[PDB]
DNA sequence: CTTGACATAATCCATATGGTTGGGTATAATGGGAGTCGTCTCGGATGCAGG
DNA sequence: CCTGCATCCGAGAGCTGAGGAACCCAACCATATGGATTATGTCAAG
């Protein structure tokens, strides 16, 4: 019941595996009808991946839930072929139906490969979902015509399938992939020194052995982004009761004493343009963001009230002048 | 166990032998330095191909591994560590009663832990055997079978036994191959698995076969061949040989269940707590099984290279990957439970912890499950563990301590020794037993009488089985050697131990780990004569080597001149932090010219006096009651003691601050710091860091930082000194990027260290504690002109209420202060060994010498008796203390004797009205200072998610208002009180802003609101997909967020 | 209270560099792996046994 | 068909304090840097 991994590998084993004539016989009816799909393309006019979603969802059939209206119009329209041309149809069905069990038939060896990158950040069903993606690459892209074993072209695809995920996925911060290589290449390199060495070698050692363009700062920086966030939920102490969050301070909300000060600093402001001119204190307000929040030009203030900029900042110097006898008042 | 690592059909992988080089620094290089004080470990291993034959030989690093040092402990990242041992099962067979239905058994076979599974079987009520494994019952008759058993073997084998023997037999099963029994065997332990032969011939190799998977270890291989008479081969139930499996264990452990199912004579169940089938695991034992993992981890690691490697050019370097041993042993010495910070309070405190048994910890018991039955003192303890010490709260009976004779033996089982008798005669040949070997003899009490060595008495106690008996000397078989060896070292300290309740003993053993060393400690005026052994095997005092003279002697150097003519130097130790913060410093005790022979003290340590252990001090004590000032176990001390410096103690307290690389420009130390007048500079030197000598209070900078502001150009960052703290600053240290042995993390630039000392004097609040579970708080300071004096004008020093002594029943301690009175009046010290030790008659006669002293020194002089002491003779004459009849003087020597003084009231002159107890008491003061507790808070640091304020005096946080402090103030009826708590002062911004900005204003304090902690729950409700709504009174919706949340 | 003349910050598009992202490899390969057995009772749901 | 009876599983078990594992190759948006333009503010004067 539960362990959905016994319940994938039971699905995957009761499909039988191919022999070459099968998956040769397989492989070419895929290449040809994909071949009779662009010739219905080239026949019909429409876009060949339209009809090769039309194509696919009529034989899915439909369980499997682009809509039934517009997939049926243009069925209906592949009904108006008058012979000879109907066999291309025909043709791409039975490819379509050789990929699913192309791909049905060889998911065993996506198994096979993905149970060898365990403990990376990925889970198994994960890999083996990446693997499943790499392996339908895989079938579109074979070539039968240069007799090689499918598995041969299938491995190669799963394997980077299965690569590019875990570059992808396997960290919070995600990080981008040559990066994620540069941080794997720094670690080989460090562990094939340490083991010449026999200790942890230096960075300037590390930076030496990568080649040109590395220095010591450098992978400093670079150690440094490949550093993973510890969890808020981390148990400090033997007993259930504390956790690693329950030592971090809010740094963003102003405390009460920051809150009282700003209040009694507005008050104080308030006061200050009260006792100038109710003019002036508008003026200076408009100017000093005090009305709404935004800092305006002299041109602007100027406008509001009809007069030119250098005026308003006349008057305004008269007011700090103003403040000036207040604050020693 | 690990190599070869052979390669399936090729290339095998062979170990060859392992060394262990020299630590790349040295113990104290690693405690500045922040490392690991270990050394490297190289493996020397060969590759063979298996057609060519072609070898190639390599020594590869594996890493490195953490070395003990002399005294027994580690460091681990630059900090002080102890393993402690671990107490648990043994592996082996067990046979014990079956609890749902009488006259049933149930037989266990169990390996070594995480070294396979748990094996039951059973005799279901049907009549069938059946095993269970991992959960899965089936009959045990299959097994027989896939081990090769046939009717005739099985029938010949257990016949005689009755009826159980046809419980046995089943023809389905028995019609079958071992193949199609392995088949089937297979299918039930693993259902709907594609049943392959090889599959299966694997998967039950594997579960009962194979040496890397299961492991009964040398204690499970010795008591399965005890317990059933038979010998084993290896470490598993099962051979697989020639491509067949054959039995081992399976047999003979149902033969044994079916003769003690029948009752024949011989065979009996197992005590799962008897000390015979629980087995010690130690601090190498612990290692090695974390080391045999991460080598495992590194043969996998192997096994995958081998296969996907080019076959062609391969190496053993290039197969080798070391990154999880290293990771394996990293995680053992930083995260295990049983990777504990060493408790360096005093030497004992460190001595006592690596003493220490665990039943806890990865594999172990748990704290919330353990009931009744291993908490218990076991009757096989008796000196294997002390039944003492043992820690008070919910981990009462699952930690516990060594015994002092103990010894744990290379199977893991504690021993303790017996002297051999003979004819009633006690020899020296003494034997060290497990318990199982202890449970054949009859044991005789260590105090039997002798003469001679002949037991010279008629009627011997003895332990029969744990069972106290009387016998004759001629049934006696072994002897106890010692009281001392039933318990522990912490309990072989208290003197006069057979006067006290067990349960104060506890305390004082515990209480005795506490204690804090002192610039003036003494030994104890009486001792049990265990303090100079303690001292010495602590590591902590400086003996000499050899036989010679001492030619340099300093303060912190001792040159001493062996006979051997090699000049050897010794270092010394000085005011050095420890874990806990005290200060721990050698002295030199020897002289230039001095002549010392081998094993001769050279310097004491901390808390030593003269090579003794020196806890606390001796002080004159008083047993009365005084104005409610020792009400309910406080105390009451004379000023006296702080003029002397009694109980004034050294604790240091280091600061550490970081320079590191940020996004808006890197941090800098420095004294250049923007907004502070001179007066806030004055101490910092030319680099911002404060200098060596300087007086810091609250408040003031040790290292001066600057960082960059940003917020649309720099800013104090420094640090200053916590609320609270101070003193002066002893050192500094600096570790820069580059500097050798350093390993800084990748963004910091460097890091600044400062210790700040303290000399602390005893004051209010502080905790004192004798051995004997006294404990209590300094309430009062009084001048001395106050105190109780004797007669001759000499005050005392301690006053102690006579309440805690009769419910406690810790009578010890009156009679240590007896033997205090007559040592103080003589000038002499006591050794009295636990049990065996001091009697009242002998201090009687102790005592009367020194009222001969204390009398005749007044008499002298040409005093008489003083009417006041007349008049306490009266009352003492109406209480039965005295005869009637008797001279003054005659009287007085009459209370003397029972450790009884007049006293005289320092404020009144006038006597107490009775006579009072008086004498020399051993009292220490104890780590638990009122200077590091006290702590308040009016606004602070608030938690990220719930806006609380936080907790713990370090982070300036707030107490926790909890569950039953809410119903308390619930059932006072207090709602407004308790609305302030839940809103104003704990999560409520606006009406905390608010209410902070009434009361600096003048204002009393508005409405609160909605708690943030509610906001939280609302939305932690939604994210469950839950509507949660508050209306009003007409049920329509009430928007708490201010409209914050709502498109 | 304007009126006028530089002297700069703030915005505006035009590219040019690094950083980032998508694609590709062809002998053959074909179902995983760690783990855990020392709680105690209690209460409801439930499959199994009898009548 | 009812009923009772072990059977299985799930949710509980005091508070406060202190405590810390491929590599390469090629196209492509994003952001950065330059130069020129757009209002902003000052120094001098009428
Ligand atoms: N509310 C509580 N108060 C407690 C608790 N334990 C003690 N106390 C109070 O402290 C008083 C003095 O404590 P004590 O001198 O016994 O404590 P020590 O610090 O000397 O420790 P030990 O007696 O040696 O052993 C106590 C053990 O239990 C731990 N302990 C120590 N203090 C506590 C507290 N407060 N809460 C919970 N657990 C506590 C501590 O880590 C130890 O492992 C005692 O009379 C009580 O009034 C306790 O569990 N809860
Ligand atoms: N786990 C714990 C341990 C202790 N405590 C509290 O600490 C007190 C002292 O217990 P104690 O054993 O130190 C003395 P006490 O019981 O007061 O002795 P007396 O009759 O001789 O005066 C208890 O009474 C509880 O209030 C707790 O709440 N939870
Ligand atoms: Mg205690
Ligand atoms: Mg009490
Ligand atoms: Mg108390």
């Amino acid at each position: 019941t539960s362990d959905p991994v016994r319940q994938y590998l039971h699905e995957i084993g009761q499909v039988p595996l191919l022999t070459l004539e099968e998956e040769v016989e397989l492989a070419r009816k895929v290449e040809e009808g994909m071949e009779a799909i662009k010739k219905l393309s080239e026949i019909t006019g429409l876009d060949p991946d339209l009809i090769r979603e039309v194509v696919r969802a009529k034989i899915l059939g439909s369980a499997r839930v682009l809509d039934p209206k517009t997939v049926e119009e243009i069925d209906q329209k592949l009904k108006s072929l008058p012979k000879e041309h109907k066999r291309y149809l025909h043709i791409a069905r039975e490819g379509e139906a050789a990929r699913q069990h192309l791909i049905e038939a060889n998911l065993r060896l996506v198994v096979s490969i993905a149970k060898k990158y365990t403990g990376r950040g990925l889970s198994f069903l994960d890999l083996i979902q990446e693997g499943n993606q790499g392996l339908i690459r895989a079938v579109e892209k074979f070539e039968y015509k240069r007799r090689f074993k499918f598995s041969t072209y299938a491995t190669w695809w799963i394997r980077q399938a299965i690569n590019r995920a875990i570059a992808d996925q396997a960290r919070t911060i995600r990080i981008p992939v040559h990066m994620v290589e540069t941080i794997n290449k720094l670690s080989r390199t460090a562990r094939q020194l340490q083991q010449e060495l026999g200790r942890e070698p230096t960075y300037e050692e590390i930076a030496e052995a990568m080649g040109p363009g590395w220095d010591a700062k450098r992978v400093e920086e670079t150690l440094k982004i490949a550093q993973e966030p510890v969890s808020l939920e981390t148990p400090i102490g033997d007993e259930k009761d504390s956790f690693y969050g329950d030592f971090i301070p809010d740094e963003h909300l102003p405390s009460p004493v920051d809150a009282a000060t700003q209040s009694l600093l507005s008050e104080e402001l308030e006061k200050a343009l009260s006792k100038l001119s109710e003019r002036e204190a508008m003026v200076l307000k408009l100017r000093k963001g005090l009305i709404d929040g935004r800092e305006h030009t002299l041109e602007e203030v100027g406008a509001f009230f009809g007069v030119t900029r250098e005026r308003i900042r006349q008057i305004e110097n008269k007011a700090l002048r103003k403040l000036k006898y207040h604050e020693s008042r | 166990e690990t190599f070869p690592i052979e390669e399936e059909d090729g290339l095998v992988l062979d170990f060859l032998e392992y060394r262990l080089g020299e630590p790349p620094f040295p113990q104290d290089e690693c405690r500045e330095k922040d490392l690991t004080y270990q050394a490297p470990l190289y493996a020397r291993l060969q590759l063979i191909h298996k057609d060519t034959g072609l070898i190639k030989e390599d020594e590869v690093f594996l890493g490195h591994i953490p070395l003990m040092t002399e005294d027994g402990s580690f460091i681990i990242n630059g900090a002080d560590r102890v393993i402690v041992s671990q107490i648990h099962r043994s592996p082996g067979v067990y046979f014990t009663p079956d609890p749902a239905r009488p006259g049933r058994y149930i037989a266990s076979i169990i390996p070594l832990p995480k070294r396979g599974p748990w094996i039951d079987l059973e005799v279901e009520p049907n009549g069938v055997v059946s095993m269970k494994v991992n959960k899965r019952k089936f009959p045990l008759v299959l097994l027989l079978r896939v081990l090769g058993y046939d009717q005739e073997t099985l029938a010949r084998e257990l016949g005689a036994y009755g009826e159980l023997v046809q419980g046995l037999m089943d023809e389905s099963v028995f019609a079958m191959r071992p193949e199609e029994a392995l088949i089937r065997l297979f299918t039930l332990l693993r259902p709907g698995d594609p049943p392959k032969r090889d599959k299966a011939v694997a998967y039950v190799y594997g579960l009962i076969a194979d040496p890397r998977r299961y492991d009964l270890g040398e204690a499970g291989r010795y008591k399965a061949e005890e317990k059933l008479g038979i010998r084993l081969s290896g470490r598993t139930l099962a051979r697989f040989e020639d491509g067949e499996f054959k039995d081992e264990v399976f047999l003979p452990t149902l033969r044994y269940l079916f003769a003690l199912t029948a009752g024949v004579p011989g065979h009996e169940v197992d005590d799962i707590d008897h000390l015979g089938n629980r087995r010690i695991r130690t601090v190498g034992e612990l290692m090695t099984d974390q080391f045999r993992v991460g080598l495992a981890r590194l043969a996998r690691g192997v096994r995958e290279r081998m296969l996907m490697g080019s076959e062609d050019s391969l190496t053993p370097a290039k197969l080798v990957n070391s990154r999880p041993l290293e990771a394996a042993i990293r995680e053992f010495f930083s995260r295990s439970q049983l990777s504990q910070f060493k408790d360096e309070t005093n030497p004992l405190s460190s001595l006592r912890h690596k003493r220490r048994i665990s039943a806890l910890g990865p594999g172990g018991l748990t704290r919330e499950r353990a009931g009744f039955d291993v908490r218990d003192v076991h009757r096989t303890h008796y000196g294997r563990i002390c039944p003492v010490e043992t820690p008070e709260g919910a981990n009462i009976g699952l930690i516990t301590s060594l015994a002092a004779y103990a010894r744990v033996d290379e199977l893991g089982f504690i021993r303790t020794p017996y002297r051999r008798v003979v004819g009633g005669v006690v020899t020296d040949e003494v034997v060290y037993m497990t318990a199982t070997e202890e449970d054949r003899y009859t044991i005789a009490q260590a105090n039997t009488p002798l003469e001679g060595n002949r037991i010279a008495a008629e009627r011997v106690v003895a332990r029969r089985k744990g069972e106290p008996v009387i016998v004759s000397p001629e049934e006696v078989e072994f002897m106890d050697v010692s009281p001392k060896q039933v318990f522990s070292v912490n309990t072989n300290l208290i003197p006069f131990l057979e006067h006290d309740d067990a349960n104060r003993a506890l305390m004082g053993s515990n209480m005795q780990t506490q204690a804090v060393p002192l610039i003036r400690a003494q030994a104890p005026v009486v001792m049990t004569g265990l303090e100079e052994r303690v001292v010495r095997d602590s590591l902590a005092a400086l003996y000499a080597e050899e036989d010679g003279e001492v030619a340099k002697v300093d303060g912190n150097r001792i040159v001493v001149r062996y006979e051997d003519g090699r000049l050897v130097e010794y270092p010394l130790r000085r005011f050095y932090r420890s874990n806990q913060g005290t200060a721990l410093d050698q002295r030199p005790r020897v002289v230039v010219g001095q002549r010392v022979r081998k094993g001769d003290l050279l310097a004491d340590g901390p808390a030593s006096e003269n090579g003794f252990l020196a806890l606390g001090q001796n002080v004159l004590v008083a047993i009365m009651p005084f104005d409610g000032y020792n009400f309910e176990d406080a105390i009451v001390i004379s000023e006296e003691l702080l003029k002397r410096d009694f109980y004034t103690s050294i604790h240091i307290e280091r600061y550490e601050i970081e320079a590191r690389d940020t996004k808006l420009g890197p941090e800098r130390i420095t004294r250049d710091i923007p907004h502070l007048s001179e007066a806030a500079l004055r101490d910092l030197d030319e680099e911002g860091v404060v200098r060596i000598g300087a007086e810091v209070k609250p408040g003031d900078i040790l290292v001066g930082r600057t960082s960059f502001k940003g917020e649309s150009d720099v800013k104090d960052t420094s640090l200053r000194v916590p609320p609270g703290e101070g003193g002066i600053v002893v050192r500094t240290v600096r570790l820069r990027r580059g500097d050798p042995g350093v390993e800084l993390k990748p963004g910091v630039r460097e890091v600044v260290r400062v210790y700040v000392a303290q000399k602390r004097k005893l004051q209010v609040g502080d905790k004192l504690a004798n051995r004997h579970g006294n404990k209590g708080v300094v309430a009062k300071i009084l001048p001395v002109e106050d105190m109780p004096h004797l007669p001759d004008g000499t005050p005392v020093d301690v006053i102690l209420n006579p309440l805690g002594v009769p419910s406690r029943m810790n009578l010890g301690q009156i009679l240590e202060t007896h033997l205090g009175l007559a040592g103080y009046f003589l000038g002499q010290r006591y050794i009295s060994p636990i049990f065996d030790g001091a009697k009242e008659p002998e201090i009687k006669e102790l005592l009367a010498q020194a009222f001969e002293v204390y009398f005749g020194k007044r008499k002298g002089e040409g005093f008489g008796v003083d009417k006041r002491e007349v008049e306490v003779l009266r009352r003492a004459e109406k209480l039965g203390l005295v005869t009637p009849g008797k001279t003054p003087e005659e009287q007085l020597k009459e209370l003397f004797l029972q450790g009884k003084v007049v006293l005289y009231d320092g404020r009144t002159g006038e006597p107490i009205e009775g006579p009072i107890v008086v004498g020399q008491m051993f009292i220490m003061k104890l780590y638990h200072m009122v200077e590091d507790k006290m702590h308040a808070r009016s606004t602070g640091p608030y938690s990220l998610i719930t806006q609380q304020p936080l907790g713990g005096k370090a982070q300036f946080g707030g107490q926790r208002f909890g569950e039953m402090e809410v119903w308390a103030l619930e059932a006072y009826g207090a709602a407004h009180t308790l609305q302030e708590m839940l809103t104003l002062k704990s999560d409520d911004i606006e009406g905390r802003n608010a209410a902070y900005e009434a009361i600096i204003k003048g204002e009393d304090v508005p409405e609160p609101s909605v708690p943030e902690s509610f906001r939280v729950l609302v939305k932690e409700l939604q994210a469950l997909a839950l509507d949660v709504q508050t209306l009003d009174e007409k049920d329509n919706p009430v928007d708490i967020f201010e409209g914050l949340a709502s498109k």
